[PDB]
């Protein structure tokens, strides 16, 4: 439970844990899909793919190292996992790929083979992963003509028109030192890693800063991807949520826990202490749903996603769900809040403390890049337990009550009513 | 023949003012409630076989 972070020439962040069996090392840059353009959209995802290319991956496999990368909206990460003893050989492969081979990975035979793979990759996503496809379009319409609208995997049209030069241009503008953080998770000590880093000098493009842009903004709107050939309807609906480092960061996440997630086929899920379940189970309004409180640097999204085969009652699904959310402003109970606290801790714990260091790296990296530090799991619980019904009400009355929404859906959505009908349900009539 | 004349025209004045306002007002409310539909936009991408 130690969050150590020091700065020499580069900012080093680590979180050591005795028993772990393995150690993960990697660099996390403060720029992701939110930094791209509509035309070079997908460059970051492309970088990730060559970094994991058969060539670069085989070089690490001989050495007994495993590679992992993750492209997000606000950040980007390249991670190498190793045994606690080879904590130095991971750094050799890291530097060898970001300075030495930052020209060998970009060969005309490797690039074309990779491009052909991310194309079949992004295509497969759009053709079959409907729930994530819908969630991606939700960001697209909610944050249209703004940084958060760009999809992480990039679009097919911007991808196929991408060249080696675009990779370089992005790398020379974002893979900078002032826009990076070296992260180490597993079991290795902070002093053990910082020494191996401060050993090898050479700045390489120091003092250089990444380009600036315009602030992200939420726009109440919708995108309907109707497709009657699909056997279900997948929808996602949300309001402007909370950005990371917001006073209500936790109040929002708790609010989403109150309604939680559901799976009609799992006996135990049908028994949860969620009032909404009394309404949706009678006629089986859906196969599943899940609420979320997505947070990013400039903004976020609070809402839910759902999947259903009850195509003639989608209006009841949306109506009952929105009536429940109305409650947060006027009648949420003490016990609902308390149930949420307990469940929020359990989920927040299971995330922050998993038996996998690669997840730890992403969580640590993403946090330190935005606030310059990481809030300890024990510190979070103190904030969570401090939330009162009055807090949730004040939050809901500002973020949910009579506020614009963003909608996205695909499949048999003929039954999903017009925007104004959904929007009207964001409140209730009163004397 | 028309003993209600003076009073009738006075009531008409109030009636016409209220109704005129209600008319102009409803137009505005209608346009607002319809803005999402009126400016709605479609795109077609022919499905592959
Ligand atoms: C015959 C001549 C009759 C003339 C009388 C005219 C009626 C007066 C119109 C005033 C409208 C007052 C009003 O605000 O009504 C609201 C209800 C709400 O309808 P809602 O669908 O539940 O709300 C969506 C819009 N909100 C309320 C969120 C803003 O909307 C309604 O129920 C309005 C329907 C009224 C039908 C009459």
């Amino acid at each position: 439970a130690e969050v150590t972070q020091l700065s020499n020439g580069i900012v080093v962040a680590t979180e050591h844990n005795p028993s772990a069996h393995t150690a993960s090392v990697g660099v996390v840059f403060g720029s992701g899909a939110a930094n791209e353009n509509p035309y070079n959209n997908g460059v970051s995802n492309l970088w990730k793919n060559i970094f994991l290319s058969k060539e670069n991956s085989a070089v690490a496999a001989k050495e007994g190292l495993a590679l992992s990368s993750n492209i997000s909206r606000d950040f980007q990460s390249y991670i190498v996992s190793s045994l606690p003893g080879s904590t130095d050989k991971s750094l050799d492969f890291l530097n060898q790929s970001f300075i030495q081979q930052k020209a060998n990975l970009l060969s005309s035979s490797n690039f074309e083979a990779t491009k052909k793979s991310v194309l079949k990759q992004v295509q497969d996503f759009e053709d079959n992963d409907h729930p994530n496809r819908v969630l991606e379009h939700l960001h697209s319409t909610a944050f249209q003509n703004t940084p958060l609208s760009l999809p992480t995997r990039g679009t097919l049209e911007s991808l196929e028109n991408l060249v080696v030069a675009d990779l370089e241009s992005f790398a020379n503008n974002h893979f900078l030192n002032s826009n990076a953080v070296v992260v180490g998770t597993g079991n290795i000590k902070h002093e053990d890693l910082v020494n191996s880093i401060e050993s090898k000098n050479l700045s390489l493009q120091t003092g250089t800063k990444p380009v600036l842009k315009k602030k992200a903004a939420f726009l109440g709107s919708e995108v309907r991807l109707r497709d009657d050939t699909l056997p279900k309807a997948w929808i996602s609906l949300a309001v402007e949520g909370e950005p990371v480092n917001s006073p209500n960061y936790f109040v929002a996440k708790l609010a989403a826990q109150i309604f939680g997630s559901y799976n009609a086929f799992e006996p135990a899920s049908r028994l949860q202490g969620i009032k909404l379940l009394d309404n949706i189970q009678e006629y089986q309004l859906c196969d599943n749903f899940n609420h979320f409180s997505l947070s990013y640097k400039d903004s976020g999204l609070w809402g839910f996603s759902t999947a259903t085969r009850n195509v003639t009652m989608i209006d009841d699904l949306i109506h009952f769900t929105l009536k429940q959310w109305n409650r947060l402003t006027i009648s949420v109970t003490d016990t609902e809040v308390e149930r949420a606290k307990s469940l929020l801790k359990l989920q927040l714990g299971q995330l922050y403390e998993s038996g996998n260091p690669v997840n730890d790296a992403n969580l640590l990296g993403a946090e330190v890049l935005i606030k310059g530090s990481k809030l300890s799991l024990g510190e979070a619980f103190k904030k969570i337990d401090a939330i009162t019904v009055k807090d949730v009400k004040a939050w809901a009355g500002k973020r949910l009550w009579d506020q614009d929404i963003a909608i996205a859906g695909t499949g048999q959505i003929e039954g999903l009513l017009d925007y104004m009908r959904i929007r009207s349900d964001m409140s209730m009539m009163r004397w | 023949a028309e003993p209600e004349h003076d009073e009738r025209k006075r009531l008409g004045l109030k009636t016409v003012i209220i109704l005129s306002s209600l008319y102009l007002l409803s137009i505005w409310v209608k346009k607002f409630k319809w803005a999402g539909i009126k400016t709605r936009k479609f795109v077609f991408n022919p499905p592959k076989p």
